RNA sequence: GAAAUUGUUGAAAGGGAAGGGCAUUUGAUCAGACA
RNA sequence: GGAAUACUGCCAGCUGGGACUGAGGACUGCGACGUAAGUCAAGGAUGCUGGCAUAAUGGUUAUAUGCCGCCCGUCUUGAAA
RNA sequence: AGAACUGGCGAUGCGGGAUGAACCGAACGUAGAGUUAAGGUGCCGGAAUACACGCUCAUCAGACACCACAAAAGGUGUUAG
RNA sequence: GCCCUGAAAAUGGAUGGCGCUCAAGCGUGUUACCUAUACUCUACCGUCAGGGUUGAUAUGAUGCCCUGACGAGUAGGCAGGCGUGGAGGUCAGUGACGAAGCCUAGACCGUAAGGUCGGGUCGAACGGCCUCUAGUGCAGAUCUUGGUGGUAGUAGCAAAUA
RNA sequence: CGAAUUGCAAUGUCAUUUUGCGUGGGGAUAAAUCAUUUGUAUACGACUUAGA
């Protein structure tokens, strides 16, 4: 067998969809995924990652 | 005259097997002159059957034939191991098998 | 209907997996359920006992849920059900239901019939 | 490789013949084993007497009919043996002892047909000269047989019945020897021992 | 409404294979089949039979004669793995056999699907005999059977079959 | 009109337990036509 | 004084037999052989032949056999107890 | 009974130690081929009644650590020194 | 060094058993050989991670595809799911030409919970799907109620004069 | 003298006990148990005896 160094099977803690069901932020998503897929551009993948986030944590400005 | 025989008799000795369990996949088969590894490797590849008589008449006759071939050596005293289509039934550990020739490198 | 798209279905484990002490006692079905007991030993693993059920043993996903002609199975009640089987017939094949009418059975084979789709028990109810 | 094999038993070792029928039995071959009264066994007299007496002494003591059978005849003997060596609690155990017929002397039907030895176990290889050996029948006989001298009575009629074909098949075959020998003389002999007979 | 539908009903019609890259060659026999070496068949109808190895067909096969007049054996093709190849040879060099191939020994049968219903001796091509096989198998012989009648005991030993006694070893003899 | 439980019939096995797991023989049954 | 052989090691040296596997499924790539076309054992098996259309073969089920298999739930350091 | 560092059992099956909660090996998806561990190859028991130098013959021999026990003192029994 | 005396315990008994004596014992050495759920290669499942794809194909990117590693587990946590009684929508759903239920070492699917089919029985209502909601899933509790067994055609029906 | 065309391998059929059916050539013509009975016996069965 394997001496394991790391938790096997271990999720990246971080989320990957929206918790939501607005469909017109899967709209948003579907949109922000092909920018950030065909593009060479962070400001793209920034907004993807913030698209995700609960609403504490994407507050009021 | 009487001798018609193209075939070496041997006998199923046992399966495959540790102590305490074993392997019916595999069963282990000893020649007749057959004395080591080395002038056993004569009869790798070699077809094996076991003829048993039954009751009913299939595609023609009452007896029937389980066939199979040989795959190895087993260790320093001329055994061999064997595989058949479907493992043989354990009733048999006692049994004459017979081995044929039929391919053969001569 | 001839259905020559499939490679060599295999199944792991054909047996049925039956409950622990199910042969022993009535009230325990044979229904399978774990034994979360303590001193068991079938939770534990043991050797001679019976196998508990795992993911290893799921079955190739071009293997599944079909039946061993290879086409997988659609339940149907009427002829609106099959019509549209019309065009996945060779991979589709249609089981009438248990609580259809012998009068309703027949024309939904007839229809079966001209569309080419494989019904998986026309000998229900021939009367 | 014959069908069923007959194994003269004098001057062998018990154990070590056992393990070689009880596997030569298992693989399914028939052998009956033949003069047993006369096998052989390693250490002294007294020495394998004691290791009798301290079987005896093991019976099941609320009821002895349930317990170790100490039986007193060398082919039992030597039966016990072959069976703690086989699974006799199995059909194969059991199908394997069903192939086996063990007999103190020579009755007629093996009288008649070849015997055998087997020489991983005679005493004479296997054993240091020197070495006390210790004989089956004066042992049977000191833990309670009863027919040892009715074996000798009629193994020697065996013998003196026996001794007789024998010198007629030799006074036979002498001029078979030379009737075969004034006929090796010719082409058909001389082409023949090119080829190596 | 007894089953709701997959969510699109995924078509499958069928694709093709991929461009395979094996391809066939001509097969490597062994060092004792020489055309003129006497074989020991070892199944079929004439197993134990002795006979002469001819040619190397095409269809990976051999070609072998046991002189008819002597063993009872025609032309025929044999698998070359059935067989055992003796260390005997004769001069073949007399005969011809280039007329033989793999369609020479082809049967044309019209039975060739039905032989599950039609089976109490329907009578379509299954019987017959011609003399455009006999003569090719007694120019042959003709020819042959002279470098056997050079040698002694040889129209005697192709006449024999082959059959292990009690005392053979075939892992220790040499054929 | 379930089950425990029970009778009759039929099949089968059965040396101080029974039942189970792997593998196969034999028997019973099902399969599929690839017409 | 002149060799061999052994032992240890190396060969991108040749060669024979046997066993298990054949996953993928248009083309695209790295390479090799070839004047070119193209061919190849080079990003996972093709060909030829025969047998069968049902006891072929496979599943279930019963029994026989070889090996293994202590009664579950629980408290427990620890339960077949 | 009570502490220290580590490893384990607990919560853990598997091959071996006959059997054993802890020892040796080694940690588990379902399967096939190959090779090994620890332990073993007279038979039960799969595998050499193999090879080699010796010691021992016991009227309670002796034979897989943990482990299931054995001493002080003696013996011209024998072997070597 | 080996062996022996020293060495005595109570059901019959344990190098595991048989048995072993130039060992099948002891010490040591050398090769071969046996075999685990371990190691190597391949197939399959699932999880995790990293990638490619809104060219545009069934507008789906929830999916599809490529690559690599991994898989033990009580108490316990989380996820995805099977199932039951009733509710709102829907299939213009099944049905007296037989619904539901029940029996079925008869069949299919699913790892599995479970679902589907045929046969027999029977006689009036019942389901799939998207969702809502709970008095929602039992082998156990000296569990509750009801019912039925083995022991068992057994103990035993023997004071009171007949 | 025939032996091909089981078409390139598919046990390729023989082994030996047990049972029955009939065909035809013979051969021999009974005891035990229950019931009844005795008591050298006995919980019941069993044992021991007798009965044209």
């Amino acid at each position: 067998g394997i001496d394991h160094t790391s938790k096997q099977h271990k999720r990246s803690g971080h989320r990957t969809a929206p918790k939501s069901d607005n469909v017109y932020l899967k709209l948003l998503v579907k949109l922000y995924t092909f920018l950030a897929r065909r593009t060479d551009a962070p400001f793209n993948k920034v907004v993807l990652k913030a698209l995700f986030l609960s609403k504490i944590n994407r507050p009021p400005v | 005259a009487e001798s018609h025989r193209l075939y070496v008799k041997g006998k199923h000795l046992s399966y495959q097997r540790s102590k305490r369990v074993n392997n019916p996949n595999v069963s282990l088969i000893k020649i007749e002159g057959v004395a080591t590894p080395q002038d056993a490797q004569f009869y790798l590849g070699k077809r094996i059957a076991y003829v048993y008589r039954a009751s009913k008449e299939v595609r023609g006759s009452k007896i029937r034939v389980m066939w199979g071939k040989v795959t190895r050596t087993h260790g320093n005293s001329g055994v061999v191991r064997a595989t058949f289509r479907n493992n043989l039934p354990a009733k048999t550990f006692g049994a004459s098998v017979r081995i044929f020739l039929y391919p053969s490198n001569i | 209907m001839a259905s020559l798209p499939h490679p060599k279905i295999v199944k792991k484990h054909t047996k049925k997996f039956k409950r622990h002490h199910s042969d022993r006692y009535h009230r325990v079905a044979e229904n399978w359920r774990k034994q979360k007991g303590i001193d068991s030993v079938v939770r534990r693993r043991f050797r001679g006992n019976i196998s508990q059920p795992k993911i290893g043993y799921g079955s190739n996903k071009k293997t599944k849920f079909l039946s061993p002609s290879g086409h997988k199975t659609f339940l149907v009640a009427n002829v609106k059900d099959l019509e549209t089987l019309t065009m996945h017939t060779k991979t589709y094949a249609a089981e009438i239901a248990h609580n259809i009418s012998a009068k309703n059975r027949v024309v939904i084979l007839a229809r079966a019939k001209a569309l080419g789709i494989k019904v998986t028990n026309p000998k229900g109810r021939l009367a | 490789s014959q069908p069923v094999v007959v194994i003269d038993a004098k001057d062998h070792l018990l154990g070590r013949l056992a393990s070689t029928i009880a596997k030569q039995v298992l693989n399914g071959q028939k052998i009956v084993v033949v003069r047993a009264e006369a096998l052989n066994i390693s250490g002294e007299f007294f020495r394998n007497k004691l290791k009798y007496h301290d079987f005896l002494r093991k019976a099941t003591a609320f009821n002895k009919t349930r317990g170790p059978f100490h039986f007193r005849a060398p082919s039992r003997i030597l039966y016990k043996a072959i069976r703690g060596m086989v699974s006799h609690k199995t059909a194969r155990g059991k199908a394997a002892l069903e192939r086996l017929k063990i007999f103190e002397g020579i009755p007629p039907p093996y009288d008649k047909k070849k015997r055998v030895v087997v020489p991983q176990a005679l005493r004479v290889l296997r054993l240091k000269p020197g070495r006390k050996y210790t004989t089956l029948g004066k042992l049977s006989t000191s833990v309670g047989w009863k027919y040892e001298d009715v074996v000798a009575k009629l193994e020697d009629k065996r013998k003196v019945r026996s001794a007789e074909y024998y010198a007629k098949k030799r006074a036979f075959t002498k001029k078979v020897s030379s009737a075969s020998a004034a006929a090796s003389e010719s082409d058909v002999a001389k082409q023949l021992a090119s080829f190596g007979y | 409404s007894a089953q709701k539908a997959p969510k699109w009903y995924p078509s499958e019609d069928v694709a093709a294979l991929k461009k395979t890259r094996k391809a066939a060659r001509p097969q490597k026999l062994r060092a004792s089949l020489v055309p003129g070496t006497v074989l020991i068949l070892l199944a079929g109808r004439f197993r134990g039979k002795r006979v002469v190895y001819l040619k190397h067909l095409e269809d990976n096969t051999l070609l072998i004669s046991g002189p008819f007049k002597v063993n009872g054996v025609p032309l025929r093709r044999v698998n070359a793995r059935y067989v055992i190849a003796t260390s005997t040879k004769v001069s073949v060099e007399g005969v011809n056999v280039e007329k033989f191939n793999v369609e020479y020994f082809a049967k044309e049968k019209l039975t060739k699907k039905e032989k599950k219903e039609a089976n109490l001796f329907p009578e379509q091509q299954n019987k017959e005999i011609k003399a455009e096989r006999v003569e090719d198998q007694k120019v042959v012989d003709k020819a042959l059977i002279a470098e056997i009648k050079k040698t002694p005991l040889l129209k005697q030993y192709l006449s024999a079959s082959f059959s292990l006694k009690n005392g053979d070893k075939p892992h220790m003899l040499k054929f």
